[PDB]
């Protein structure tokens, strides 16, 4: 799986900042997903540059849990993501 | 269409079980070796043990000569699992023993049966030995006699995409992944077709009896996904040693979701045609992934490159 680690390193009541590990191979960009757990929200996601290893996920509710999952988009593989759930 | 993928050898083996575990879609995987331990270890489903006598099932001592012999034994066992495929991918890390001299033998019982036979192989790393790197080159020329298309990926060309602090375990997983992308990048056009689909016949007519080929890939996202990906694919380091204006055929796979724009297909198309000879057979199609949204993947296979 790529990334191989994805932990919350800093937290507020309404926003988290997750930090993944650095790839063995060049990533073009990361696909960050988070939507309602089951609740067919459009998920929305977002993307960060391949050079990054953290990401700020903002405007969260100190409540409902979401589908935290980082996709690594790399020209040189199609490996499967890494994930976590979080309700603050 | 029946597509069989066959990892011959130690390197080839772990590569296709990486394709079993990560799963390639609508394809049947086969493990071929002399070392019987690997077959019990690997989780593939169909293991083929060649050379049970002239090896005792104790591997090929990194020795290609017994590799060819252990399979020049069981051509009918190979043919048994092979019979009925339309296309076979043979995947081997070149330079060892089992997967260096036996992969050309698998290639030929398959190519004899008139399977479309595409070999996908690594050249060993510089740090591996002048003998491996010469074992590899010699196996690639005899393999070059019994395949329709040969895709060679020089593992050294991954150092340009591998960070430092890199463990050799990682360095070979990266090569595992490119062997997979080369098969998945072609198979999916047959097994996961999109609206601009390529028939098996069109793959055959662009890969049959073409000799040497190389491949590049590229992924992008957002407004400019189609132009950034195609460029990432044209300028890939796994294609930079070839001159795409001089290949008899270019095969292109646009893996996208349902939101692929008409003008984006047009864009990828027109940029590929701009770097390809006016006489090359150019086959540009799509494969569908409904999980993809606002991203895009472009794979390019230059075939018959010299
Ligand atoms: N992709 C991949 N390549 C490998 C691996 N191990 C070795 N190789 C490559 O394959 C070459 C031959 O190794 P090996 O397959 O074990 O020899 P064989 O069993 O006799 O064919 C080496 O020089 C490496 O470049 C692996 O785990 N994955």
């Amino acid at each position: 799986s790529v990334p191989t680690k994805l932990e919350v390193v800093a937290a507020t009541p309404t926003s988290l900042l997750i930090s993944w590990d650095a790839p063995a191979v060049t990533v073009s960009y990361y696909r960050i997903t988070y939507g309602e757990t089951g609740g067919n929200s459009p998920v929305q996601e977002f993307t960060v540059p391949g050079s990054k290893s953290t990401a700020t996920i903002s405007g969260l509710s100190p409540g409902v849990d979401y589908t935290i999952t980082v996709y690594a988009r790399s020209a040189y593989h199609r490996r499967s993501p890494i994930s976590i759930n979080y309700r603050t | 269409a029946v597509i069989k993928v066959i990892g011959v050898g130690g390197g080839g083996g772990n590569a296709v079980e990486h394709m079993v575990r990560e799963r390639i879609e609508g394809v049947e995987f086969f493990a071929v070796n002399t070392d019987a331990q690997a077959l019990r270890k690997t989780a593939v489903g169909q293991t083929i043990q060649i050379g049970s006598g002239i090896t005792k099932g104790l591997g090929a001592g990194a020795n290609p000569e017994v590799g060819r012999n252990a399979a020049d034994e069981d051509r009918d066992a190979l043919r048994a699992a092979l019979e009925g495929a339309d296309m076979v991918f043979i995947a081997a890390g070149m330079g060892g023993g089992t997967g260096t001299g036996a992969a050309p033998v698998v290639a030929e019982v398959a190519k004899d049966l008139g399977i479309l036979t595409v070999a996908v192989v690594t050249k060993p790393f510089n740090f591996e030995g002048k003998k491996r790197m010469a074992f590899a080159e010699q196996g690639i020329t005899e393999l070059s006699k019994h395949v329709d298309s040969l895709i060679t990926i020089p593992n050294d060309k991954l150092l340009k995409v591998l960070g430092r602090g890199i463990s050799l375990l990682d360095a070979f997983g990266a090569a595992n992944d490119v062997l997979k992308g080369a098969v998945q990048g072609i198979a999916e056009l047959i097994t996961r077709p999109g609206l601009m689909n390529v028939d098996f016949a069109d793959v055959r007519t662009v890969m049959s009896e073409m000799g040497y080929a190389m491949m590049g890939s590229g992924v992008a996202s957002g407004e400019d996904r189609a132009e950034e990906a195609a460029e990432m694919a044209i300028s890939s380091p796994l294609l930079e040693d070839i001159d795409l204006s001089g290949a008899r055929g270019v095969l292109v796979n646009i893996t996208a979701g349902f939101d692929l724009r008409l003008d984006e297909f047009e864009t990828v198309g027109n940029t590929i045609r701009a770097f390809a000879s006016d006489n090359a057979t150019v086959v540009i199609g799509t494969s569908l992934d409904p999980d993809m949204n606002d991203e895009l993947r472009v794979t390019v296979v230059a075939t018959g490159i010299g």
